[PDB]
């Protein structure tokens, strides 16, 4: 949600089967197109929810 | 002893197999978090 | 088949497989002993649902 | 995680018993005569 | 006693007998009227 | 522990696919 | 009920026990009363099953090389009980001829405490009591 | 070959060795309940019936034994909380003992009944086939039920012959076992009371005695054994399976809304007694009672029994549970050790103020303070810029009446808050969370697990009727229809009477 | 006792996996050609 | 947990003392 307050959803973060997820990416980055190369880093990019938007249109 | 006429031979084809695992792991997946709790 | 001293003893209580009595026999009483048994079902039912509520029968744990 | 102790042999019966029920009867049937 | 539930229960339990024996005697009074036909 | 348990249902999951998919009984007309 | 052992050491070590006053003579109407010192059921010596104790023994977990000795302090520091215990003594027969008495008695003292590895229970006696009484 | 699901049916037509799988299952449930006998006896902490008896301890047979009269250990305890008992042979442990050493007696027939299954009893002596006569059985198995029925409430629950059965006052204080008395007249059909029990054993054994030998001696009408297709043994594992549904209903019914053969002793308190405020009321009549004899406040309250203010706490509402939620009650809220007493909240003006309780829906529930009337005069604030009736602005404080705090009044706002989050859940313990690991979230009872699998296997044993009854009474099409089906028997308009050729 | 939390899962397949291997090669032994 | 465990083992080795005994295969001269 952009606030600076992240949501764990992977499994080695403490989330079963059942609370586990791909979050989606930052309210702060809204509709903006947020590939892996617009990232300053990997650590950025995983912070705001890169993966999310990467799955998602690849899947679709 | 004289054989039981009843014995009967059993079977459980490839695809039931496959059926099975598929039912008792999915079932795993699904109960492990709550077994976890 | 193997008899046994136990078997012969208890041969003639499973010799009638099959054995009916004629046409309708006992159905009519039957039918009267179900009906009975329906209302009884439907009596203690109702009791314990306190729909049916009976002098000197209070259904609680107080006064058991 | 503070889990459950049992978590883990419950999970792991839970799909080792009737997996192995069912290989045991897949592979007698395979053995049997065509 | 007769209480005012178990007087309700009689109530109940003899509209369920007139419902049911007014079912069953039209029906059995119809079937007689209407019978199948079979050859002999 | 538990996140080993999940990861290794899945793994055994894919593998399924796979034998299913390409070491299934074949279908035969007769 | 339930198992629990209860060890203790049942004595009447160092007892001083008196009579009410104006005892011209010892009859069914006598009673004793007194005090008792109970030490430790266990004498310095004893060793735990680790080996540890009071006047000999290990004073560490020695199992436990690099344990943290605080929490293991009450089981590695032995201690010595010394306690008291009450006891009456009421007299129900007299052979005034022969200088004997006999009755009951009801004690009260606490038990085991394993060198102070735990608390001790309360434990009463009672029982029958024998006494010949001569002139010294 | 056969399919996994009907590895079973081999046994249809076989006899004596369906005695022996039914022999097999039997020493499987008789070594079951000697097993979980035994496992509840190593963890069952006999030390405290007032504050930790068995249904707060996960126990599910222990009760069960109970009921019915075993109340002692060989080590010298009894559940009633006695020292020095002697139980003789039929002690918990000796009851154990007794399904261990039939279930391997049971396991020794079945190996007998399954080599030797070709006995000539099990063949019809004129056509050589194998034959159960079913009706006949029936009569003989219901004449044994009724004889046992009558006597185990002839002999057994009326002490004549035996020890009685588990009873107690309505409140569960001084329950015990006892001799009990058939009551005869119309209050032997209320649930609630021991006698009818009694006498419903006793009538409904002789019942069966005179229906039994009705069936061992007067045949089906043919009509029936058409119908109900008498010469097939899936007819009686339909019908069975139905009354065992119907039962199983009945026991999960009386086990969660209560009964006399339910005690709160044994599975604990009902859910409903929660949602009357039960306990809270005759704790609120004794105080009343003592206060009109002059009793102080402290004194009416002293007396209060720990065990009743134990009841009135939530924590014992079997509705207070989770599925996965495992173990005993003492691994949630802890083992409980001592009542704290009542806690009585007012205000700055002097005013008394009553918790709201929790009711059972709620997982969590707010913290808010009324006077006699329900008139809200203190709560613990969410949003705290426009709160009005905070503990601190109201000067709330609390004084403890009875239990471990008794005296002792409290005034600064997070202890009386603290106090306050608690009392919503009833009268307030003092609770062993160490032991167990407690992680203070609330568990059912085996009152709550009891009704859970009760209700659960017999919703299941609905499907297998309708599968059995189904497989009954459609053998003949059990691999597929007629391949000659004629047309005009499914057409409209051929025949008059739907699946009758004879009309037209 | 505090004993090994893992040791309850060893030894349970320690048992099962090679008795279960035993069985399935015991059981489809039977079920071929004799 | 542990006793469980033992005392599992140990009655499964005595039931196999039963098969091994009463179900073997049994000796024929041929
Ligand atoms: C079919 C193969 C395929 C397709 C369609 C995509 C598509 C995408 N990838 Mg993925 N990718 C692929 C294979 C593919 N990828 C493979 C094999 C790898 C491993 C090397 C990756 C690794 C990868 C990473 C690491 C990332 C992507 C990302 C993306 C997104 C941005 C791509 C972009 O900017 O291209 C730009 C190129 C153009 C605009 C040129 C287009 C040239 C054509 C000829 C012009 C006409 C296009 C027009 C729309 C016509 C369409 C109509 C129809 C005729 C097709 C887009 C969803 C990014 C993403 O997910 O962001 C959220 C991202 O970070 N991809
Ligand atoms: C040999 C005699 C015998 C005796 C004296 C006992 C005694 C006991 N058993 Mg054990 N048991 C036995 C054999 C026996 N058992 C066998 C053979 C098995 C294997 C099936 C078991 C399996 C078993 C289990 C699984 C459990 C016990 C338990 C117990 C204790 C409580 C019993 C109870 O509540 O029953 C309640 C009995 C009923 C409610 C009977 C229901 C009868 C139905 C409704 C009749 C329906 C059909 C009938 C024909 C209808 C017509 C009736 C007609 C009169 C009109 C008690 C110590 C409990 C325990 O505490 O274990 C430690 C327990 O959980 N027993
Ligand atoms: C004077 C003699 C006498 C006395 C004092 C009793 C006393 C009693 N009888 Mg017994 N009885 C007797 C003679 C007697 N009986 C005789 C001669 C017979 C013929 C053999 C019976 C047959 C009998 C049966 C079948 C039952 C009793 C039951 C009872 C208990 C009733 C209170 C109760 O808990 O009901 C609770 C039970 C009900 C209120 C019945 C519920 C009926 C349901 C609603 C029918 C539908 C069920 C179906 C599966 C649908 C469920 C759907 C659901 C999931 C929503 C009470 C102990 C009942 C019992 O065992 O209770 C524990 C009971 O079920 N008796
Ligand atoms: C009628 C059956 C029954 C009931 C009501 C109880 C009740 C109780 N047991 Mg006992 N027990 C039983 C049978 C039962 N037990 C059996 C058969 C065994 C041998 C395994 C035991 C061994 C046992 C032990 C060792 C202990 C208990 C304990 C307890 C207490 C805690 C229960 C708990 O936490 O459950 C938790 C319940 C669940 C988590 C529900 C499981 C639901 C399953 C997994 C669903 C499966 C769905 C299925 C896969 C779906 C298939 C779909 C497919 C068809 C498509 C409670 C009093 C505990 C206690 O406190 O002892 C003092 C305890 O330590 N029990
Ligand atoms: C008294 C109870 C009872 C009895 C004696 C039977 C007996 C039978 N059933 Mg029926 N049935 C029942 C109740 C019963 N059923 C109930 C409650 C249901 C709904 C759940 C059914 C639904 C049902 C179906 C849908 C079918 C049968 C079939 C059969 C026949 C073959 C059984 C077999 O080979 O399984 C072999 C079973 C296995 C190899 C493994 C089963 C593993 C289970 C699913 C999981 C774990 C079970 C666990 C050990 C059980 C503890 C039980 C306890 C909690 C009660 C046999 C005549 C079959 C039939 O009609 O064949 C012609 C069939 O297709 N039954
Ligand atoms: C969905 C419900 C349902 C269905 C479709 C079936 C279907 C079947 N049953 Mg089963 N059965 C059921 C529920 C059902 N049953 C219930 C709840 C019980 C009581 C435990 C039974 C007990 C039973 C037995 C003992 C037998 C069957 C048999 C059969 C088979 C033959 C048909 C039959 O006898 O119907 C029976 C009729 C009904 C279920 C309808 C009854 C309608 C009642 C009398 C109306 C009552 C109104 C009530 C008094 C109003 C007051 C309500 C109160 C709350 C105020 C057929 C497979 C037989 C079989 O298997 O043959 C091989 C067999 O022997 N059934
Ligand atoms: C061959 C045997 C197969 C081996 C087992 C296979 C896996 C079993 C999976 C069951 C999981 C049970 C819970 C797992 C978590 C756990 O550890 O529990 C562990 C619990 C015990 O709980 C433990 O108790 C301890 C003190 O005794 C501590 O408090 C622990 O913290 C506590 O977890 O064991 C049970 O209670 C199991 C029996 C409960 C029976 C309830 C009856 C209701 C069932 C009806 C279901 C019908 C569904 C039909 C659907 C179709
Ligand atoms: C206490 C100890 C208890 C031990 C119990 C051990 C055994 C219990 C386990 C039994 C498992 C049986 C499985 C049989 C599996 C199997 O054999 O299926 C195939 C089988 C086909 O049977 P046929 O009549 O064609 O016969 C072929 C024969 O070879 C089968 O023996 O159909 C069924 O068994 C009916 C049930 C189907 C269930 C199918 C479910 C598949 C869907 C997948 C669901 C998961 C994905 C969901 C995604 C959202
Ligand atoms: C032989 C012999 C003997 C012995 C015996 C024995 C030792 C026995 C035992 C037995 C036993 C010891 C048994 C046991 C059993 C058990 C069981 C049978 C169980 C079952 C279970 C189940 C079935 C479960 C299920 C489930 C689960 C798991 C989960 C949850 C859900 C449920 C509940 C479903 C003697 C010497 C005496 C003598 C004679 C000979
Ligand atoms: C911890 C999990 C444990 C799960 C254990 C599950 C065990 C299941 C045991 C299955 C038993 C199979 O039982 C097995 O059936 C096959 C047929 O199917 C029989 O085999 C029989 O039929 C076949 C086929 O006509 C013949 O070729 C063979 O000569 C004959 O003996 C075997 O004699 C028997 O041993
Ligand atoms: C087959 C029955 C085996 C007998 C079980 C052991 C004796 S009985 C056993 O004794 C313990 C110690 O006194 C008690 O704590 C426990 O409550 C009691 O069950
Ligand atoms: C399998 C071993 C059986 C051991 C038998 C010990 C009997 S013990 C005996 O039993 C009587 C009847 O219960 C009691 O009344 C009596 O007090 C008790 O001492
Ligand atoms: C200021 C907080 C401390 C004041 C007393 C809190 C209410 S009471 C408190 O509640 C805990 C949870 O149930 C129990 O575990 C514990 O036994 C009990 O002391
Ligand atoms: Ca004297
Ligand atoms: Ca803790």
């Amino acid at each position: 949600d952009g606030i600076r307050e992240p949501v764990s959803g992977s499994l080695l973060y403490g989330n079963n089967i059942i609370t586990g997820a791909v979050v989606p990416s930052s309210n702060a980055i809204g509709l903006h197109f947020y590939p892996i190369w617009e990232a300053a880093s990997l650590d950025e990019w995983l912070y705001n929810g890169g993966p999310y938007q990467l799955i998602i249109f690849h899947f679709l | 002893m004289e054989p039981n006429p009843n014995r009967q031979p059993v079977e459980l084809n490839r695809t039931s197999l496959y059926l099975g695992l598929l039912l008792i792991l999915v079932l795993a997946l699904l109960f492990s978090s709550y077994f976890f709790n | 088949a193997r008899r046994t001293w136990l078997g012969d003893i208890l041969r003639p209580l499973n010799s009638e497989y099959g054995k009916v009595a004629p046409g309708w026999g006992t159905t009519p009483l039957m039918a009267v002993f179900m009906g009975l048994f329906l209302v009884f079902l439907l009596i203690i039912l109702e009791i314990y649902n306190s729909t049916l509520i009976l002098d000197g029968v209070n259904v609680s744990w107080k006064a058991l | 995680m503070e889990v459950n102790q049992l978590g883990l042999i419950a999970t792991a019966l839970f799909v080792l018993v009737p997996s192995v029920f069912l290989i045991i009867l897949y592979v007698q049937t395979e053995s049997q005569q065509k | 006693t007769i209480t005012p539930s178990l007087k309700g229960f009689f109530i109940g339990l003899l509209s369920g007998a007139v419902v049911l024996g007014l079912t069953f005697a039209v029906l059995i009074a119809i079937s007689q009227i209407d019978k199948v036909q079979r050859s002999l | 522990m538990e996140t080993i348990t999940y990861v290794f249902i899945f793994a055994c999951i894919i593998a399924l696919f796979f034998f299913a998919i390409f070491f299934r009984e074949p279908p035969r007309i007769t | 009920a339930g198992g629990e052992r209860i060890p203790l050491l049942f004595t009447v070590k160092n007892l001083v026990a008196s009579t009410q006053p104006n005892v011209t003579s010892i009859t069914t109407s006598t009673d004793f009363k007194g005090e008792f010192n109970v030490p430790s059921y266990r004498t310095a010596n004893f060793l735990d099953p680790k080996g540890r104790g009071l006047a000999s023994g290990y004073d560490s977990a020695i199992a436990l090389p690099q344990a943290k000795e605080e929490e293991l302090a009450r089981a590695n520091v032995k201690r010595f009980s010394l306690t008291k215990g009450q006891i009456s003594l009421n007299v129900a027969k007299v052979d005034g001829r022969t200088g004997e008495i006999a009755g009951t008695f009801e004690s009260e003292q606490l038990s085991d405490d394993d060198m102070g590895a735990h608390e001790p229970h309360e434990v009463k006696i009672q029982g029958v009591f024998y006494a010949s009484i001569e002139p010294a | 070959g056969l399919p996994w699901y009907r590895v079973h049916t081999v046994l249809i037509n076989d006899p004596g060795r369906l005695i022996a799988a039914h022999l097999m299952h039997t020493a499987l449930v008789a070594g079951w309940a000697g097993s979980m006998a035994l496992y509840e006896l190593a963890t069952f902490d006999p030390s405290d019936p007032v504050l930790n008896p068995m249904w707060r301890q996960g126990m599910f047979v222990l009760p069960f034994m109970a009921r019915l009269g075993v109340t002692g250990s060989w080590s010298g305890w009894s559940i009633t909380g006695e020292t020095g008992i002697d139980p003789g042979f039929w002690s918990f442990e000796g009851v154990a003992l007794a399904h261990i050493v039939l279930s391997g007696l049971l396991f020794l027939a079945a190996c007998w009944h399954w080599v030797y299954w070709d006995l000539e009893l099990f063949r019809d002596p004129r056509t050589g086939e194998p034959a159960l006569d079913l009706p006949k059985m029936f009569g003989i198995h219901l004449f044994l039920a009724g004889l046992l029925c009558f006597g185990f409430g002839a002999f057994h629950l009326t002490g004549l012959f035996g020890p009685g059965m588990w009873v107690s006052d309505p409140y569960g204080l001084t329950g015990s076992v006892q001799p009990v008395a058939p009551e005869w007249g119309p209050d032997g059909f209320n649930p609630y009371n021991p006698g009818g029990v009694v006498a419903h054993h006793i009538a409904a054994g002789i019942v069966g005695i005179i229906a039994g030998l009705f069936h061992i001696l007067v045949r089906p009408p043919q009509r029936l054994y058409k119908a109900l297709r008498m010469g097939n043994i899936e007819t009686v594992l339909s019908s069975s399976i139905a009354a065992v549904f119907f039962a199983a209903f009945v026991v999960a019914g009386t086990m969660w809304y209560g009964s006399a053969t339910t005690p709160i002793e044994l599975f604990g308190p009902t859910r409903y007694q929660w949602d009357s405020s039960y306990f809270q009321q005759e704790i609120n009549r004794r105080v009343q009672a003592s206060l009109a004899s002059g009793a102080t406040l402290e004194e009416a309250w002293s007396a209060i029994p720990e065990k009743l203010a134990f009841y009135d706490y939530i924590g014992n509402n079997p509705a207070k549970g989770g599925l996965f939620r495992t173990g005993p009650m003492n691994k949630g809220d802890g083992i409980a050790q001592a009542w704290k007493g009542h806690a009585v909240f007012r205000n700055k003006e002097g005013e008394e103020l009553f918790v709201r309780r929790m009711p059972a829906f709620f997982e969590s529930f707010p913290v808010i303070l009324t006077d006699k009337n329900g008139v809200v005069k203190a709560d613990i604030p969410f949003r705290r810029a426009e709160s009005k009736y905070s503990f601190e602005q109201q000067g709330v404080t609390v004084s403890f009446y009875g239990g471990e705090l008794n005296g002792q009044t409290f005034t600064d706002p997070p202890t009386v808050k603290s106090y306050a989050r608690k009392a919503i859940f009833g009268e307030i313990f003092e609770f062993d969370t160490e032991t167990l690991n407690s992680d203070g979230i609330f568990r059912t009872s085996p009152r709550g697990w009891f009704t859970f699998a009760h209700a659960v296997f017999a919703l299941l044993f609905f499907f297998g009727h309708i599968w059995h009854g189904a497989r009954t009474l459609f053998r003949d099409v059990f691999s597929g229809i007629d391949p000659e089906l004629s047309p005009e028997q499914v057409e409209w308009g051929f025949y008059q009477k739907v699946g009758d050729v004879t009309t037209r």
